[PDB]
């Protein structure tokens, strides 16, 4: 236990890092995204109707 | 001014807004006309005289 707790530790904070990475970049992609699911829906207004 | 966009400044034909303050943001009051009652005609594209 008291030795493996250090090898885990290292383990659980990279591990940490490479979701918070994930989630980061998810979050940036979304945005862009968004941009442009709004200007499809401008689109829709002011070409389609 | 008076935009042309459809549905930017609201459903129907935009005539005019109005501003209000709110905490943190805007929020408008837009003002549009809406087509209501409406009638049923025989068309044609053009009139023929003489």
């Amino acid at each position: 236990p008291p030795e493996a707790e250090v090898q885990i530790d290292r383990l659980i904070t990279g591990r940490l890092q490479s979701l918070q990475t994930y989630v980061t970049q998810q979050l940036i992609r979304a945005a862009e995204i968004r941009a442009s699911a709004n200007l499809a829906a401008t689109k829709m207004s002011e070409c389609v109707l | 001014g008076q935009s042309k966009r459809v549905d930017f400044c609201g459903k129907g034909y935009h005539l005019m807004s109005f501003p209000q303050s709110a905490p943190h943001g805007v929020v408008f009051l837009h003002v549009t006309y809406v087509p209501a009652q409406e009638k049923n005609f025989t068309t044609a594209p053009a009139i023929c005289h003489d």
